[PDB]
């Protein structure tokens, strides 16, 4: 096998690696003190949920994570919290103050006094790996931790370990549950830097997830915690094949041989099926046909976008439950027939399909009902550029009358990387124009 | 209070549309580039589609299906019907049409060529029926309301663009006698006023005439052309379960020949009015389209047909 | 519709159906990160100037 | 960041801060001798950031008291709270100001500032991390107005990367002591301007209306008008003095409020206004605190247009409705937000009710409206200025007519560019 190391910047990216952990313990049956009875290989091992784990000699199973950001109050909770036992403190990182929501403060100004720290504890879990794949980092568009020190990190991450593949797991920004005003600055400004630095990465509108929390577990106004717990679902959907024996998308560069043909065009798609609520007494259970055909309906997506005005350059259906490979493919038949599925000339129409007979563990006193069989499908539809769209529309308006600009040009930034980093974009946009349509 | 915005200043339609909004009391216009709305009226090329159904506790419908151009361009449109299986290349009311890029008589057009030598290369129909007294060619016009539901509305009024030179089939050069456009036109306005004939006198032309009616001879292959063209783009187009709403007005042009055959020949996505109509077709548009969505304090015949087989 | 590349295992199984077929270095970060804190030290330098020159004129008032 | 520290100057910066100091120590169940006798847990979850932590488990207040006679200070000290605060930030001078901004600025304040700097320094010094200090004045009189934008001024040279708030109280012949008022308002605007990241713009002219026009009371004392004050006072502080997930301080607030660095002057408001048994409903706080009625600055937010707004619901009530009445107004009145900064109306709910109340709603308006206070203030100005005026008070203390000048400049351009972002 070879590890994979999860970094988490950001109050977003924290509260994301605690769900996402917790699960991976439910999962693998690891408890919070750290010890996996089912483990009979004590002190080491090299299977498949090795890469994400490590072993001491007591019987200990350690997150290859590394939780970063710029105050303590948030990373405070997961050293005093439920799995405070399951991490070492090193890997714990905190500074005093934090990056006001400004990516230039996070970036450049405080970025600078602890991005050598952080790169320092990075490699203190790269020495204990027999093979390093390279990394999974969380975090928010929105942040100034979550924009603008997670592209420093990215920068240095290439240089630091150039051979490694990097993953993004992207919160992008939802008006309805940030109380940030200038966002779409820092998402632009952060997207531009780490472009080419991120191999693939997977956006999570904060609106889709909400809306999903409101229609399908009748939560009235959804928290953080309603959120997380759901997202950390896709993210084990797409993470399970790393952590599980199986041979589809078995190691990190090949999530990006399967779903990203374009290096630049490395925003794959998420839709997820079925989200049903724990609190229903009736729920008639759904078939791989009904939970496939979900996968295209755009209120169960990852971003609100229209596939159907677009083309796929890859697709892939991510199984969990009893599921079986000929109901999948009759399901694949049907839905070719009645929904529009346009592929650009270069690529084949077609699927991977990958299954995991072990449905999706839900969390205890969670929102989310036991369920006999979901799906996670990753599509890197040209779609998903409605989402750049959007941002980019909100970030011409404020730019225009160089609205908030003051706040980062007086932590050292300059005014020019404005614009640099909007024409990048201007470009993304262009790209993804000139495949889809 | 709902609230809408402006986009397209030639649109005559709604332009009209905006007014009865207004004159209500209950519609305010917003600025043209102002977020926070409910309605777009949009505009043709380049709508922003993807920013639409993003603000939060607001309904948001605008007046154009995504998609619904593949139905509107010549190119697209003939592509269409010979790629679907619901319309296929033996489709019995399409004249036989063939896409190269930029009785033997065709048609070429997307500067229109009526020749056997010589954008789309479309059958010309050398045999149409001829209006009497005139001996002339006509187009007739039927408009097409899709709402949210995907409810298709035909309107009752439709009209014949009349041409007023009688048809010759050895002169092909002399535009005005072949071509039936009002603007090809302005003999203007010798029989009808501004070569416009209206259902009602049409209908009793065809009684007295032929000794049959619009509604037999002509219009249940119109309802039939419409409801097939509509419902095979549906599922492409259809903005059921989706984060916006869309509805559409649709211009769908038709020629009859001399056997009352109806053919397809053009759909608009961004039609016009004749000038009589507009009121009732624009006061048509808010009840059905508008109010359905945005309840404040029949014109059309819908098309709908489900035989069991 | 074509199934190829089955692959099983106690756990899962994995196949693919076709339906159809067809940075900069360590001295430049370091470099622009500092050049940032020479404009951020700049700016303060501007402004305790500036407000050096308002101690003056307090000076000048009371004298 | 945690630690705030407060500097309270002149008479009114003394009386209203007084009333702070008595309205927030209820609210976290802190007792006029210090002791704390509260029930929940979140009453000291966050009180590092306003109190520091003394021998006997007794709270004291990160609180200094300057002014340039004894007069008030004494008064503080003998009222109802006085016993709270720490004797060491009393920091005072013998001769007073006469309402004279060269007094408080240039002579007077110049003798007694460093001493009240070494009390800051030594409330700063004990601060894990101190997030920035907050203000409170009159613009009107020559202590606070002269002397506090002075200590601003010092401030800011010692700690140029701490933020910088004030509730600033500002004059009108409607509440006015003297006649030069104008004068010492336009003097510390110009000050205010560059020096604070957020300044909450109190106008005398406002309170004394919602003093007599909607509550019914025929004459106001000041005690009513600070009645008004110190309920915004605490709403303001709410989101900073308790939870809840809400992660944010000072700056992070000032950078979400701010869009342009000299136009931090904010219109503030409060709803229910009170001098009750029936709670409102979250309409009613919606609509009342976006009345022009309820606004603390006497301008109407219909003149001009919303910057950035701020809303902070205190109480048990539905979020879901708070998030449908606020999108509501936004909807229904979209003319009066600036299209050019997207979503810029947030939202926060504390469910601690503030003393008396069931629920209420604290209203933080950044409206290009406010140049009609600024306007007002350069108006009497020049009617004054014109023919020089009074200013033998100011060239006594050894100021020349060209720093009015300036000054009057200074307003006039600030009025300019709230008028350049109304109209685009
Ligand atoms: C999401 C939500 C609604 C929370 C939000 N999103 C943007 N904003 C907000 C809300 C606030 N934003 C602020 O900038 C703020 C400023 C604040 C804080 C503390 C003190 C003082 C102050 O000047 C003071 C008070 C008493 C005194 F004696 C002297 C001075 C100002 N308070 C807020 O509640
Ligand atoms: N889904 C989700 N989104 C979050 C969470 N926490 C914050 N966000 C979103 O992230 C954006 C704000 O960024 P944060 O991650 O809070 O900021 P930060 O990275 O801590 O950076 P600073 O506050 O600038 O230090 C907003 O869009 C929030 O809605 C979370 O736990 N889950
Ligand atoms: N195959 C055919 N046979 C006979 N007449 C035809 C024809 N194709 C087109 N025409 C005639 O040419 C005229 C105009 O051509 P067409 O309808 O294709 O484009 P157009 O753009 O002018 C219609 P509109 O402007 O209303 O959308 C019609 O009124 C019709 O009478
Ligand atoms: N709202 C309010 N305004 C006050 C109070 N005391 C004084 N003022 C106003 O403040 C100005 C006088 O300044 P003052 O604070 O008395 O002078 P200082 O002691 O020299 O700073 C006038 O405009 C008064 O209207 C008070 O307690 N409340
Ligand atoms: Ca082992
Ligand atoms: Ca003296
Ligand atoms: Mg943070
Ligand atoms: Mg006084």
């Amino acid at each position: 096998m070879r590890e994979c190391i999860s970094i988490h910047v950001g109050q977003a990216g924290v509260q994301i690696g605690n769900a996402c952990w917790e699960l991976y313990c439910l999962e693998h049956g690891i408890q919070p003190d750290g010890q996996m009875p089912s483990d009979k290989t004590i002190g080491g091992g090299d299977d498949s949920f090795n890469t994400f784990f490590s072993e001491t000699g007591a019987g200990k199973h350690v997150p290859r994570a590394v939780f970063v950001d710029l105050e303590p109050t948030v990373i405070d909770e997961v050293r005093t919290g439920t799995y405070r036992q399951l991490f070492h403190p090193e890997q714990l990182i905190t500074g005093k103050e934090d990056a006001a929501n400004n990516y230039a403060r996070g970036h450049y100004t405080i970025g600078k006094e602890i991005i050598d720290l952080v790169l320092d504890r990075i490699r203190k879990l790269a020495d204990q790996c027999t093979g390093l794949q390279g990394f999974l980092v969380f975090h928010s568009f929105g942040g100034g931790t979550g924009s603008g020190f997670t592209s420093l990190l990215m920068e240095r991450l290439s240089v630091d370990y150039g051979k490694k593949s990097k993953l993004e797991f992207s919160i992008y920004p939802a008006p309805q549950v940030s109380t940030a005003v200038v966002e779409p600055y820092n998402s632009i400004l952060t997207t531009h830097t780490t472009l080419e630095h991120s191999d693939c990465a997977f956006m999570v509108d904060n609106e889709a997830i909400y809306d999903i929390c409101r229609r399908n577990l009748d939560i009235e106004r959804p928290t953080y915690t309603n959120l997380n717990r759901l997202i950390s679902q896709i993210v084990s959907s797409i993470t399970a094949s790393l952590r599980f024996d199986g041979a589809l998308n078995v190691d990190l560069t090949e999530f990006q041989t399967n779903l990203v043909p374009y290096p630049r065009i490395h925003f794959p798609l998420a839709t997820y099926a079925p989200v049903i609520s724990a609190e229903k007494a009736y729920h008639e259970q759904l078939s791989v046909a009904e939970i496939t055909n979900a996968c295209f309906e755009p209120a169960n997506q990852m971003v609100k976008c229209d596939p159907r005005h677009g083309k796929y350059m890859a697709c892939c259906l991510l199984y969990r439950g009893d599921v079986v490979p000929k109901d999948v493919n009759a399901a694949i038949a049907t839905i070719k027939t009645k929904r529009s599925i346009q592929f650009v000339d270069w690529c084949p129409t077609g699927f991977k399909v990958g299954i995991n007979y072990q449905p999706p563990t839900v969390v205890p006193g969670g929102d989310l009902a036991k369920v006999q069989r979901a799906v996670c499908m990753l599509s890197n539809t040209t779609a998903i550029a409605e989402a750049w769209a959007r941002l980019d529309h909100k970030f011409d308006l404020m730019y225009a009358k160089r609205a908030f600009v003051h706040w980062y040009v007086g932590e050292g930034m300059e005014e020019g990387e404005f614009s640099e980093a909007r024409e990048d974009m201007a470009a993304l946009e262009k790209d993804y124009e000139e495949v889809g349509v | 209070m709902y609230t809408f915005v402006v986009r397209d200043e030639n649109s005559s339609v709604y332009a009209e549309v905006s007014r009865l909004l207004l004159a209500t009391g209950q519609w305010k216009r917003l600025r043209k580039d102002n977020p926070r709305f409910n309605l777009m009226l949009g505009e043709r090329n380049r709508l922003p589609f993807g920013r639409l159904g993003h603000e939060p506790g607001l309904v948001q419908l605008v007046n154009y299906y995504r998609g619904a151009d593949k139905l509107c361009r010549k190119a697209s449109l003939v592509k269409l019907i010979k790629t679907s299986p619901e319309l296929s290349e033996s489709c019995t009311w399409f004249p036989e049409s063939y896409v190269i890029y930029p009785g033997n008589v065709w048609i070429a057009k997307s500067g229109i060529l009526i020749s056997s030598e010589a954008h789309v290369i479309q059958k010309y129909l050398e045999k149409p029926l001829l209006l009497e007294p005139g001996h002339r060619k006509f187009d007739i016009r039927s408009w097409v309301l899709v709402d949210h539901l995907y409810n298709i509305y035909l309107y009752r009024e439709g009209v014949l663009r009349t041409s007023s030179e009688p048809y010759n089939s050895a002169n092909f050069q002399d535009k005005t006698c072949h071509l039936t456009n009002h603007c090809i036109q302005k003999n203007y306005g010798r029989y009808e006023e501004g070569n416009e004939m209206f259902f009602e006198e049409f209908n009793q032309y065809l009684m007295d005439a032929l000794n049959t009616t619009l509604e037999n001879s002509i219009l249940l292959q119109i309802k039939h052309i419409i409801r097939s063209c509509l419902m095979c783009i549906e599922p492409a187009i259809s903005t059921k379960h989706l984060h916006y709403q869309s509805f559409q007005l649709f211009g769908f042009d038709f020629m009859v020949d001399e056997e009352l055959k109806v053919w397809l020949i053009e759909v608009n996505g961004a039609p016009a009015c004749a000038q009589k109509l507009y009121a009732e077709l624009c006061q048509g548009i808010v009840d059905v389209a508008i109010s359905s969505v945005f309840p404040l304090a029949s014109i059309f015949i819908k098309l709908h047909h489900h035989h069991h087989h | 519709m074509e199934v190829i590349e089955l692959n099983k295992c106690t756990s899962g199984q994995s196949f693919e159906v076709i339906l159809k077929p067809p940075d900069p270095s360590l001295e430049e970060i370091q470099k622009k990160l500092e050049a940032a804190e020479e404009r951020r030290k700049y700016q303060e330098a501007e402004l305790l100037k500036h407000l050096a020159e308002k101690r003056e004129h307090e000076r000048e008032v009371i004298q | 960041m945690r630690e705030i520290v407060h500097i309270q100057a002149g008479q009114c910066g003394n009386q209203i801060g007084a009333k702070f100091w008595e309205v927030i120590s209820d609210e976290h169940g802190i007792d006029p001798t210090g002791s704390y006798h509260g029930d929940s847990d979140l009453q000291l979850e966050r009180i590092n950031v306003y109190y520091n932590e003394a021998t006997g488990n007794k709270y004291v207040p990160r609180a200094i008291l300057v002014d340039l006679e004894p007069g008030t200070m004494d008064s503080v000290r003998s009222g109802p709270f006085g016993q709270i605060f720490r004797p060491d930030n009393f920091v005072f001078g013998q001769s007073g100001a006469g309402n004279n901004w060269a007094k408080g600025h240039y002579t007077e304040g110049a003798e007694l500032v460093d001493s009240v700097l070494d009390v800051v320094r030594k409330e700063s010094e004990s601060c894990d991390c101190l997030q920035g200090f907050q203000l409170t004045h009159s613009l009107g009189g020559g202590t606070g107005s002269g002397m506090g934008t002075l200590l601003i001024s010092k401030i800011r040279e010692e700690y140029p990367d701490r933020i910088m708030n004030t509730f600033s109280v500002m004059p009108s012949p409607k509440v006015s002591d003297t006649v030069v008022e104008p004068y010492n308002a336009t003097l510390s605007v110009h000050q205010l301007v560059e020096n604070t990241d957020e300044t909450y713009c109190i106008d005398n002219e406002a309170l004394y209306d919602i003093c007599f026009r909607t509550l019914k009371l025929t004459t106001p004392t000041y005690g009513d008008l600070n009645h008004l004050v110190s309920a915004t006072m605490s709403g303001v502080t709410t989101c900073l003095r308790f939870p809840g997930q809400l992660n944010a301080d000072l700056r992070k607030l000032a950078v979400n409020m701010v869009p342009f660095p000299r136009l931090h002057f904010f219109m503030p408001g409060f709803a229910p206004l009170t001098s009750q048994y029936r709670a409102l409903t979250v309409p009613e706080l919606t609509q009342q605190m976006f009345d022009s009625k309820n606004m603390m600055a006497a301008c109407d937010p219909r003149h001009g247009r919303y910057l950035t707004v701020a809303a902070i619901f205190r109480g048990r009530m539905s979020m879901k409705e708070v998030d449908e009445q606020m999108l509501n107004v936004q909807n229904k009145n979209s003319s009066y937000f600036v299209e050019w900064i997207p979503n810029n109306v947030k939202t926060a709910v504390c469910d601690i009710p503030p003393r008396g109340l069931k629920m209420s709603a604290t209203f933080i308006g950044n409206s290009t409206a406010i140049q009609e206070l600024f306007k007002r203030i350069s108006e009497q100005f020049t009617a004054m200025f014109r023919r020089k005026a009074f200013l033998h008070w100011y060239t006594g203390e050894g100021m020349d007519e060209m720093e009015f000048t300036e000054a009057e400049s200074n307003m006039n351009d600030l009025v300019s560019e709230y008028q350049q972002y109304q109209d685009a």
